[PDB]
This record gives structure tokens, C-alpha cells and sequence, in this order.
RNA sequence: UACUUAAAAUUUAAGGAGAGGGUAUCAAGCACAUUAAAAUAGCUUAAGACACCUUGCCUAGCCACACCCCCACGGGACUCAGCAGUG
């Protein structure tokens, strides 16, 4: 079960699109030091992952695992998680659906629905 | 047998560490080096105390005084004695082992002479060698001649005797002849002209004080520990040479009378003081001093 | 006047008085923190000093961050192995999130010495070569060895240019 | 990148140089071919060192001798002449496959496989057999068989340990010393591991290289 | 006569650095076991995860 | 370079200048060139004696048994050294030449001595 | 080089955290994508694609070249960019 030669094994972006069949463009995002400078940029970078339900839509934040044996040519990755779906967010520190920095369900309710 | 008290002995430690002293501004007084513009920080009572107690810390660590070790012994071992390779050469061979982690006293250093005999480096061999592939700061691949009788004299001359030393521990190895040649020299000037004050606050003040014991000659540090009203050091002189010749007529006497304090250096007057008549003059003329203003 | 706030955040040394070095385990952090509240202020903090200061002890972790998308701050490490770990942050200074972080995902001192040591097994002062490896290019530089000829120059006798000149005699 | 662009000719010519190989490669008869007169082999011009002239013309080829026995002398015992001078012992192959060149208009150029028997001691499986071109070989006669192969194997006398060389044999009592070990045992090494062939010991024919079909 | 004596030479000097040769490496494969699978490699892998 | 084939060596590299040789005792791939790229350095030798008449060898004992022990080839110069330390037996040919300087020797002694012999004859001619 | 199987040196192939010359009057490239019933219409690009121009760089050394046609079956104008030397 060896793991990918890829550097990046596991890597975090948002998916900027979705117009191909059972595949998710995803851009990524890494901090990169400004030698002169001396202060970091985002330097983005597009990953093809392997969406094999179609259940990514564009602006949603996403988790990728580097796969074993490229797909394709540009398919390397596969869709492991979606952190954080668009428009639909689940706080993770108390559970609750979210609407931007709002609860849509007060935490100290227990609707349990 | 009652253990002979060793330099490194927690006791003896201790009593060398008080009579030696400390002064923050001689232990850090300014070195004569490249400079760089002061910092300045605005500090309460509470942190500029707990600053002077950092300083007293690093000067503990300053003051860390040098091993005094016996003379090592002359390195004298034949690995082998291959005569075949006799006139076949010249000039000695000298092989040293440079693995980094080994010791420097457990590093193979051989040496293949013309005769074809292969024997261990000597120690002075052995010092320069390992100065060539394991350079140390301060030190020197040749003896320097600063070490020179005439040289030290004049540095003794300025009154640079901190720096005779300084340069000592530098360059040679604290078991060698040259270390304990220098040493005792400077020792024994210091002895003369009364300058005990030149190694004070300093890390060379305890093995000045333990050579004088061992060498039974310890009158002139107590005659001069007196006259600066540092008369419970003297006292604690008078303890590490009844520790370290526990046999002493002197160390005999203060049982008997169960002396303490100021009874102490009177004790050893008396009895094994090289000059005892001084040093009551001095100790008598430091109580008329003291009991009349005081 | 450097240009920006906090121009000192621009400098090496400020870069490298960071402190939290990663396990080999961590290869994200996700922050997500709030641009106005009163209880993300540390957060905030968090994200303008010290994440710097953490991409520049860590640079093949990646760093993303997001901004508003939930009601408090938290950070979200994600791990080799698949596991992840959540830290809230709220109510929490920048300096306790600097201490939680380099507690449970940090390297130790002893760890970090033992990595240094290591990489400099390779260098021997005995060693001979040019400045940039080494301390000294020849050992003619060394005392009492023979000095080089270009500096001084070396007795006749020494030399193949008389050495043949004596052959040639023979 | 993406402006590095194939190269066909290269292609090409790799695989066309490879296939004449194979069509036209040399044999035996040709490679190994060699005229008397000057001792030097045509195919490439090579002349053959000094000390190899005197037997190129007073003694024969493998092949040359096993061309005129029945069956290829399959079973026969053949020895060098370069070992008769240099082993008291005896050293000779027992053959049990022949591949002669056909090609050759007197069958004196091929292959051989054998069992090698040198010094005495005998291998235990069958082997081709190195140096077949060379002039060395001696055909042993069947009635003379039983008294070539006697051997009697004498007691072996050479050391089986040895001293450590003297700086490393203070390594290690110093070692000794260090980690607690007390004992006055003199450091030996081991040599029965690592005994080595004779020179002239027969090599693997097998991996061995062939020359070239070029002439010069 | 000295043709004789060289051979044999070759013969005692080659065995005796075949066999220091073969104590040379068998050290570097101790030390590599050891330090990948040795009693202090496998107690701190679990340290760590503990 | 890109070398195919080869072994690596523990050989002596030439440093220095004009009339003054200086060696690194270094580990390389045998194709590589005298005093270019190589893997290790395992020591150093001086050639020249010293101002105390020695001619100084270092030898970095633990990384020369890990390369002996991973099939570093040696030069015949550095099998010399490692025999005059101790750490490898005496070479073959240190004996065999060390035997010809002393046959070489004996003559010259013995036509000295005919010599003087003949000059002894001169004397007795007068 | 050891074992008849394991330690190296040295390469090769496929890759990618990041870094990497100039011109934006070079602003579009034109198959450059995914799926794997063989369909979908996608892929790169002002965060600089594509095009063109220039340059050995990564310096214990590395890379490319070896008369010319990027290559070298073949062909041609048919070999010192090894040392010395010549026009
Ligand atoms: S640089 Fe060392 S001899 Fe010249
Ligand atoms: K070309
Ligand atoms: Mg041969
Ligand atoms: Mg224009
Ligand atoms: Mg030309
Ligand atoms: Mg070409
Ligand atoms: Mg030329
Ligand atoms: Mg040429």
C-alpha cells in the first residue's frame, strides 16, 4: 500500500470548478517568502482530484488525498473530505449549521432533527 | 586511610570558592576587544536585583577554576618492531587517528620511525598533532615564547599575572610539565612580592591557595588576608591546611583546644607557621584596630 | 520608514524567533478566524504576528486561511496518518495559541539539538578544501609545516629545477 | 518545457544498427582464425603476446584434438600443458558436451562443457570450459587415465588464523579495556571465509565477453 | 628466487586484507541493524506515539 | 561527468604548489579525475617533513573502515600508508623493495672495500 | 565488495512543496481535457498561457557538445573545440 512520490500528499484548496465528468478542478493556496521583501504571498497552484459521487459544487473547501497510481495525466488526487460545503457549513467546535459568523441553530438548543 | 582531600572536593571547593571572592566589577571588568553600541533597558529595583543576580550567576561560572592534576607520565610503548623496513626511510612517520567522536586522550596517534619501529605518539607529540586537525581557539601548534623565564619575568614586571595564566590554560594541557612549570612560577612570584590581590575574584585564586598548602608555606596568605580585614578567610585557610595535613602539629593543637575562629590562626603561629611572629602582629595589630574604632 | 504596520514583521530575525517547529506528522493548518468580533481578537493576532513566524520554521506545511465563514475562530491540523486535530482559539490570546500548539504538536528542544548535530557530521576541521567547506585550503597554512613555495620561496636544493641540472652534471 | 521534440533518425539507428549485429555476426572460425606465419589473427590484426609464441606452434587447440575422436570425445579427459608445468596435481576437464563450428572446414573451432577437476579437487557440476582457442591442450589417453587422475589429498598446512596487524590489534585490547572486558586473548582473524583461488584457476566462461564482427 | 617469494607474498598479504575486508563490513552492517532496529530505535518509535 | 561503470577508491589527491606536494586522502569514483569531484575525505598526507623532521599522515580510521567495508578499492600508495601506520600489513613489494635496497647495498659496500683493497695494493706499490 | 544473497558507488526513468532571463506593441493558445458503457465539452491564460529574443550554471563542481545535416540508418561542403604548431 505504498503512498504516492507526489509531494503533496495531502493538500487543501477550494474548488474553482466542475465541468468535467466525475473530476473537481481544486486551487490550493501555499504561503511563499518574498526574498526581498521578507513578507509571505499565496502562490495557488490547480489540482485535478477524482470526484467519483459528483458531489463537489464550485466555492466549497475541500480535502485531497494524493492517489497511489496517477489517473490521468492531470488527475493525481482524490476527493477525501469536504471541510467546509458552500453555503452549508457545519461549525466544527459546537456542531451547529452556520450562515457566515451566525448560527442558524443556537448552540444551546438540542433540536437533534 | 583516611582519604587525602582532593582539589575537586566538595569541601574543599567551597573553602577555596570564599577565600578567593567575588566582585562583579573585576570578574567582568572591560575586555579590550571590538566594541558595539550599549543597550539600555528601564528596570525597577525588583528587576535591576534580579539582574545583579544573573551577574552573580554568570560570575559563579567565570570563576570556574582550572583542574589541578599531577604531572602525566612519559608515554613510553612499542607496538612493533618491524626491521625489515629498516634504512628504507628518513623521516618519521606520524599517523593520527581524526574520527571525530573520540577523545583526544583516547586517540591512537603512532609514530613509524626510520628504524622501522612503530611506537605510540609521546604526549608532546600527541598535543600538537591533534592542535593541527582540531585546532582550538587560543592555542598554537608550537609552544609559544612568551613562556620564556625572561619573557614571564616581564609580564610579571607589569603586574600580569591573571594573563600568564590566562595564556597557560590557553596552550598547554593542565597534566603537562609546561603547565605546572608555569603555574608554580607564577605561584611562587606572587609569593615573594605579596601580590595575592592581582589573582583575587579571579579562577586561578584557588590553585595559588592550594599549591601554598600543599607546599606548607601558607603564612604570607594569611599576613596579607589580615591586613585587608579578610580575617575569615584566613580562618578558612588555616582549615584547609588543617584538613589537608591532618598529622600537623598544627592540626593536632587545634583539637586539643577545640580553637575556633580567630583561636585558629593563633594555633597555627605557634606551631607550623614558617614565620608565626608576623603573622600575631599582624592578627594582634587587626584587633586593636578593630576593638578601638569598634 | 519601511512601508505596512509592524515593518519589524519583515525581518529575518523576527522570522526566526518562532518557535513551534512541527512534527513531521503535520502537513496542514487551516485557520479560520473572524475579521470583527471581540472574542477572536487573539485570533486575529494570531494570523497578523505569529503565522509568519510558524510558515517560516515550517515551509513545506501548507498554511491556508479563511476568513468569516463561522461564528468563532479555530485551527485545524491535519496530520499524515488521516487524523485531525482541532484547537479552538476563542477567547484565547496569540500567545496561548503559540504555547497550545507548540504543546501538542511541537518538537521538543532535545529533538530539535539532536537533528543540528547531526547535519554537520560531515565537517572536519582537519579536513583540507576550499574556504567555503573548509578551514584550511593547504597545509602549508598550518605552522611549522613547509610554507608555500609562493610566499617563500623554498631552498634550491628542494627544487626539480636544480634537482636536474644535478643529473644532467652527473 | 514542452520545445524538446523527438529524434527519429536517433530511433532509427539504434535499431537498425542492432539488427546487422545479429544478421551478420562472426564465428568462430573467423574470430579466432590465426596465420602461423606471423602469429597475428586477421580478422582484427591482433598479434598474439611473446611468451604465447613458442606453444601456438608446438602444441594444439581444443577442438583440433576432440575432431578426430568418436562422439566429439564426450567422456574423455582433456588437461593443459600450462597446467602440467605449474600443478603437480592433477587438473583436467571431463567433457560431457560439444557444439563444434561446422562451419569451420575441419571442425576445429567450438564450444565445450565439462567438469573441472583441478588440483585434485572436483567440482560438482558441469561447467563451459574458458581458453578453448588456445594452443594448450593435451588429450589424456584412456589407458592412462587411472594413473593421471590418482590424487591423494595431503593434510591442509596453511594457517587457518592469523595476528591482527599491529595498530588495529591495539584498537581493539584498548576497546577491551574500555567497555569492562578483562581477558589476555591475543586478537585473531579468521581466514578459512576468505581463501582465495589459484590465478590460473578456470573462470566463468559464461560471463565472459565476446569480440566484435567488425575487421580492422 | 625472488620471482617465488613475491608470489607467495601476494598470496598471505591478499588473504590476510580479504579477512579485514570482511571484518570491515560486517561491522558496517551491525551498526546500520542497530540503528535501524536496535533496542533504543524501537523504544522511542513508541515514546513518540505514546 | 555522467559516468557508467567504476568502482569507488580511496586514493591520494595532489594538492599544493611547485616543489610542494600536498595530498588528500580522499573516496571517489574511479572515473573521476585526480583532483576533481570526489565522495569523502578521509584524511590528509604531507609529503614534506616538518620543522621537527616528521612527515605527518592523518587518517580518519573510522570512515576508512566503512568504505573498505562497502568495497572501496584501494590505490597501491595508500596501501603503503596504511602498512608503515599498522593498519594493514606491510605490502608486498615494501618488503621485496626493502630487500633490493639492502642487496644493493651490500655491493657497494663490498667494491668499497675492493676498492680500498686495490688502494691498499697502490700503497704496498708506493 | 560481500553472500550465493546485501551494503555501496554510479546512473536511468517517471515526477513536483518551492525557487528560476528579457519583450505584453507576444493577448490569446487551438486539442493544448475528463470519463472509460467509450461518452462529456472540456484544458492553459493578465497570479502572464502561446509566440519570439538572449544566455552555459548549480561552481569541491555540474550540464551540453565532439567536422556539418537538433539525431546520424543515410547523406554531405569529410574531422586538432587532445598537446605542440600553422594559415
Ligand atoms: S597553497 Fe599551499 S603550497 Fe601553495
Ligand atoms: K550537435
Ligand atoms: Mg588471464
Ligand atoms: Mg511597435
Ligand atoms: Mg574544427
Ligand atoms: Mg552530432
Ligand atoms: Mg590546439
Ligand atoms: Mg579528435
Amino acid at each position: 500500500i505504498v503512498r504516492s512520490s507526489v509531494h503533496a500528499k495531502w493538500v487543501v484548496g477550494k474548488v474553482i470548478g466542475t465541468a468535467m465528468i466525475k473530476t473537481a478542478k481544486v486551487r490550493a493556496t501555499r504561503l511563499v517568502l518574498d526574498p526581498y521583501l521578507l513578507k509571505y504571498f499565496n502562490k495557488r497552484k490547480t489540482y485535478f482530484a477524482h470526484d467519483a459521487l459528483q458531489q463537489c459544487s464550485v466555492g466549497d473547501i475541500v480535502l485531497l488525498r494524493a492517489l497511489p497510481v496517477p489517473r490521468s495525466k492531470h488527475v493525481k488526487h482524490e476527493l477525501a473530505e469536504i471541510i467546509f460545503k458552500v453555503g452549508r457549513v457545519i461549525d466544527p467546535v459546537t456542531g451547529k449549521p452556520c450562515a457566515g459568523t451566525a448560527y442558524l441553530e443556537s448552540p444551546l438548543s438540542e433540536p437533534r432533527e | 586511610e583516611v582519604k587525602k582531600p582532593a582539589f575537586m572536593d566538595e569541601e574543599v571547593q567551597r573553602i577555596l570558592t570564599k577565600i578567593t571572592g567575588l566582585d562583579l566589577q573585576k570578574t567582568f571588568r572591560p575586555a579590550i576587544q571590538p566594541l558595539k553600541p550599549p543597550t539600555y533597558k528601564l528596570m525597577t529595583q525588583a528587576q535591576l536585583e534580579e539582574a545583579t543576580r544573573l551577574a552573580v550567576e554568570a560570575a559563579k561560572v567565570r570563576l570556574k577554576m582550572p583542574p589541578v592534576l599531577e604531572e602525566r607520565k612519559p608515554i613510553n610503548d612499542v607496538l612493533a618492531e618491524d626491521k625489515i623496513l629498516e634504512g628504507t626511510e628518513t623521516n618519521k612517520y606520524v599517523f593520527t587517528d581524526i574520527s571525530y567522536n573520540i577523545p583526544h586522550r583516547e586517540r591512537f596517534i603512532v609514530v613509524r620511525e626510520p628504524s622501522g619501529t612503530l611506537r605510540k605518539a609521546s604526549w608532546e607529540e600527541r598535543d600538537r598533532v591533534i592542535q593541527i586537525y582540531f585546532p582550538k581557539e587560543g592555542r598554537r601548534v608550537l609552544p609559544p615564547v612568551i613562556f620564556k623565564d625572561e619573557n614571564l619575568k616581564t609580564m610579571y614586571s607589569q603586574d600580569r599575572h591573571a594573563d600568564v595564566l590566562n595564556l597557560c590554560v590557553a596552550q598547554f594541557e593542565p597534566d603537562s610539565a609546561e603547565y605546572i612549570k608555569v603555574h608554580h612560577q607564577t605561584y611562587e612570584d606572587i609569593d615573594r612580592h605579596g601580590k595575592y590581590e592581582l589573582l583575587r575574584s579571579t579562577r586561578h585564586f584557588g590553585g595559588m591557595a592550594w599549591y601554598f598548602v600543599n607546599k606548607k608555606k601558607i603564612d604570607g596568605l594569611l599576613i596579607d588576608q589580615i591586613q585587608r580585614d579578610l580575617v575569615d578567610d584566613a580562618t578558612s585557610l588555616v582549615q584547609l591546611y588543617h584538613m589537608l595535613h591532618p598529622d600537623g602539629q598544627s592540626a593536632q593543637e587545634a583539637k586539643e583546644q577545640a580553637a575556633e575562629g580567630v583561636d585558629l590562626i593563633k594555633v597555627f603561629a605557634k606551631t607550623e607557621a614558617q614565620r608565626g611572629a608576623y603573622i600575631e602582629l599582624a592578627l594582634q595589630t587587626y584587633q586593636e584596630i578593630v576593638t578601638s574604632h569598634s | 520608514p519601511m512601508k505596512g504596520r509592524f515593518p519589524i514583521r519583515r525581518t529575518l530575525q523576527y522570522l526566526g524567533r518562532g518557535d513551534v517547529v512541527f512534527k513531521e506528522s503535520v502537513k496542514i493548518m487551516t485557520v479560520n478566524y473572524n475579521t470583527y468580533g471581540e472574542l477572536g481578537e487573539g485570533a486575529r493576532k494570531f494570523v497578523f504576528f505569529n503565522i509568519p513566524q510558524i510558515q517560516y520554521k515550517n515551509p513545506w506545511v501548507q498554511i491556508m486561511m479563511f476568513k468569516n465563514m463561522t461564528p468563532s475562530p479555530f485551527l485545524r491540523f491535519y496530520l499524515d496518518s488521516g487524523e485531525q486535530v482541532l484547537v479552538d482559539v476563542e477567547t484565547k490570546s496569540n500567545k496561548e495559541i503559540m504555547e497550545h500548539i507548540k504543546k501538542i504538536l511541537g518538537k521538543k528542544e532535545e529533538t530539535l539539538r539532536e537533528e543540528e548535530l547531526e547535519k554537520q557530521q560531515r565537517f572536519h576541521p582537519g579536513n583540507f578544501g576550499p574556504r567555503k567547506y573548509c578551514l584550511r585550503e593547504c597545509m602549508c597554512e598550518v605552522e611549522g609545516q613547509v610554507p608555500c613555495p609562493g610566499l617563500v620561496p623554498l631552498p634550491k636544493e628542494m627544487t626539480g629545477k636544480y634537482k636536474a641540472a644535478l643529473k644532467a652534471s652527473t | 518545457r514542452k520545445k524538446v521534440r523527438p529524434r527519429l533518425i536517433a530511433e532509427l539507428a539504434r535499431r537498425v544498427r542492432a539488427l546487422r549485429e545479429q544478421r551478420n555476426q562472426p564465428r568462430d572460425s573467423q574470430l579466432y582464425a590465426l596465420d602461423y606465419e606471423t602469429l597475428t589473427r586477421p580478422h582484427s590484426g591482433r598479434r598474439l603476446p611473446v611468451r604465447a609464441w613458442a606453444d601456438v606452434r608446438r602444441e594444439s587447440r581444443l577442438l583440433q584434438l576432440l575432431a578426430r575422436l568418436p562422439l566429439f570425445g564426450l567422456g574423455r579427459l582433456v588437461t593443459r600443458k600450462s597446467w602440467l608445468w605449474q600443478h603437480d596435481e592433477p587438473c583436467y576437464w571431463r567433457l560431457t558436451r560439444v557444439r563444434p563450428d561446422y562451419t569451420a572446414q575441419n571442425l576445429d573451432h567450438g564450444r565445450a562443457w565439462g567438469i573441472l577437476t583441478f588440483k585434485g579437487k572436483s567440482e560438482d557440476t558441469a561447467r563451459e570450459i574458458e581458453q578453448v582457442m588456445y594452443h594448450d591442450w593435451r588429450l589424456v589417453p584412456k589407458h592412462e587415465e587411472e594413473a593421471f587422475t590418482a590424487f591423494t589429498a595431503k593434510p591442509e598446512d596453511r594457517l587457518n588464523s592469523v595476528p591482527y596487524p599491529p595498530l588495529l590489534r591495539a584498537m581493539i585490547l584498548a576497546e577491551r579495556q574500555k567497555n569492562g572486558d578483562t581477558s589476555v586473548q591475543e586478537p585473531l582473524l579468521n581466514l578459512e571465509r576468505t581463501r582465495m583461488r589459484p590465478w590460473d584457476y578456470p573462470a566463468k566462461q559464461e560471463t565472459k565477453g565476446r569480440a566484435k564482427g567488425t575487421p580492422v | 628466487a625472488e620471482f617465488f617469494v613475491l608470489t607467495e607474498r601476494y598470496r598471505q598479504y591478499r588473504e590476510t586484507v580479504r579477512a579485514l575486508r570482511l571484518e570491515f563490513t560486517l561491522e558496517v552492517r551491525r551498526k546500520l541493524h542497530e540503528a535501524r532496529a536496535g533496542v533504543l530505535a524501537e523504544r522511542k518509535a513508541q515514546q513518540a506515539i505514546t | 561527468k555522467a559516468y557508467h561503470g567504476g568502482h569507488l577508491t580511496i586514493r591520494l589527491a595532489l594538492g599544493g604548489c611547485t616543489n610542494r606536494p600536498f595530498y588528500r586522502i580522499v573516496a571517489a569514483h574511479n572515473k573521476c579525475p585526480r583532483d576533481g569531484r570526489f565522495v569523502e575525505q578521509l584524511g590528509s598526507y604531507d609529503p614534506l617533513p616538518n620543522s621537527h623532521g616528521e612527515k605527518l599522515v592523518a587518517l580518519n580510521l573510522d570512515r576508512i573502515r566503512h568504505w573498505i567495508g562497502c568495497g572501496a578499492h584501494l590505490s597501491k600508495p595508500m596501501e603503503k600508508l596504511l602498512g608503515l601506520s599498522g593498519f594493514f600489513p606491510l605490502h608486498p613489494m615494501m618488503i621485496t623493495n626493502a630487500e633490493r635496497l639492502r642487496r644493493r647495498r651490500a655491493r657497494e659496500v663490498l667494491l668499497a672495500s675492493q676498492k680500498a683493497e686495490s688502494e691498499a695494493k697502490e700503497t704496498e706499490a708506493s
